[PDB]
């Protein structure tokens, strides 16, 4: 394992946001600029898409191991780190979105 | 650009010789486990087993007692205490069937208004909410734990005619439905009413009132022109087709606007890309894409199946190789991937199965 389960997740999502800054870190007109707000709003979805997978993974997993106390512990603990992950990214994608407008 | 290759490895026509008009893999499975299938068509369900060299091995064969039902749609889930998968049915009858597939037995049902259902979800997190679509200007929430109707989503600003599709997004936090009436609405089901509503029919006992939300938080007519057959989520954006033979991609609000924060009066849509193809311009014809959201299918009306590199930001770009075969001249209803996305199963309107593996 239950704690494997947490662990592998934890760093799966932490190596999306690490993946999506440095995406971010490779990204003018009004036209042109928004070429590329968009390309950063593509960007942190594909990001959001992958840590709720992880999450979705991580969860069936640990349902598919069946204590009830830590297992519900376990779901609970990976639903925090989605939600945690998930502001990282939205927060990454609202700096670099206001930088290529200033 | 997109790089996904696939080769057909077999192909089966059923029996019964009728349309099949849904399949869907069984996700609610571990690596290692076989990769099993459901086909439903007519008054039956077929479940099928993927095995090395393109073997496809029938499992099972349910036949439902009502010579008149033709399924249309199946969705999986798993029982909450055994954690042994369960498959929910339904079609032209207006009932949802639970099957048991050890025992290939019907072990519960339920009855709506009574019209045709055209779709069923279940929530990606709590197993035993299911979401079903009929033929109707309503959609409903069920409790298959607990047997009871939790909430019934239109009337007063819900759909002006028939809704045709729906799907939860990945945490089930919401629902984005479509219509007839070319509308596309936002339900939230993480609100406090919605929360306490699922609450109360997990907590009711006999060894019940049913919400009814009759305002959606968004609304838009400004994606498509006709009616909206399908609906899928891509994050937090969406994915919905019409007759006009494109997948089109869009978000509410403006670009930057974050979904959690539109309100219910937003006017504003933001259209981010279109996925072209041909002659699929038919009803009922459905695209699904894998666990991770990397590739999007669609079968057509003629045999052919599109696919796209959802991981493609320009949709001109993602196009995949169409996939033709052929011996598979019949309409393509839906497709489905498998958990790992090494094999992709098309179903038909001549009762045949298609089995693409990939190769790249």
């Amino acid at each position: 394992m239950i704690n494997e389960i947490k662990k592998n997740a934890q760093e799966r999502m932490d190596e999306t946001v690490e993946q999506l800054k440095n995406e971010l870190s490779k990204v003018g007109t009004e036209e042109r600029r928004l070429e590329l707000a968009k390309q950063v709003v593509f960007a942190a979805n594909r990001a959001l898409i992958r840590v709720r997978t992880i999450a979705l993974e991580a969860a069936w997993r640990l349902l598919m191991l069946g204590n009830k106390r830590d297992i519900s512990q376990a779901l609970e603990e990976i639903e925090k780190l989605t939600k945690v992950a998930a502001k990282k990214i939205k927060e990454v994608l609202e700096a670099k979105i206001k930088e290529l407008r200033e | 650009k997109c790089k996904y290759s696939f080769k057909c490895v077999n192909s089966l026509k059923e029996d019964h010789n009728q349309p099949l008009f849904g399949v869907q893999f069984n996700w609610h499975s571990k690596e290692g486990d076989p990769l099993v299938f459901a086909t439903v068509g007519s008054n039956r369900v077929t479940l099928y087993e993927c095995h090395s060299q393109g073997e496809i091995r029938l499992l099972q064969s349910y036949v439902d007692a009502d010579a008149d039902e033709n399924f249309y749609t199946c969705a999986w889930t798993y029982d909450s205490n055994t954690s042994h998968p369960l498959l929910a049915v339904a079609g032209s009858r207006g009932i949802i069937r639970i099957i048991n597939p050890i025992t290939m037995q019907c072990i519960k049902h339920y009855v709506g208004h009574g019209n045709a259902i055209n779709e069923l979800k279940f929530h990606p997190r709590d197993p035993n909410l299911l979401l079903s679509v009929s033929k109707d200007h309503a959609l409903r929430l069920w409790n298959i734990q607990t047997d009871t109707l939790v909430a019934i989503f239109g009337g007063v600003e819900g759909h002006r005619d028939e809704v045709l599709s729906a799907d939860y997004d990945l945490l089930g936090e919401k629902i984005m439905s479509c219509g007839m009436d070319h509308s596309l609405k936002l339900w939230r089901i993480n609100s406090k009413r919605m929360m306490n509503a699922i609450k109360e029919s997990y907590d009711y006992n006999p060894n019940f009132i049913s919400q009814k939300i009759h305002f959606p938080d968004f609304s838009t007519r400004d994606i498509h022109r006709n009616y909206v057959d399908c609906v899928r989520w891509l994050g937090d954006l969406i994915l919905s087709k019409s007759c006009e033979n494109a997948i089109v991609c869009w978000k509410p609000g403006k670009m930057e606007d974050d979904i959690d924060k539109i309100k219910p009066s937003e006017s504003n849509v933001t259209i981010l890309g279109r996925f072209d193809y041909s002659q699929c311009d038919i009803w009922y014809m459905r695209f699904s894409m894998d666990f991770w959201q990397k590739m999007l299918a669609l079968g057509n009306q003629v045999g052919k199946l599109y696919v796209w590199d959802l991981e493609v930001e320009d949709p001109h770009k993602a196009k995949c190789t169409t996939l033709t075969h052929h011996k598979c001249g019949a309409a393509i209803r839906q497709t489905s991937f498998s958990r790992d996305s090494s094999i992709l199963i098309a179903v038909c309107d001549d009762a045949s199965i298609w089995r693409w593996d990939r190769l790249r």
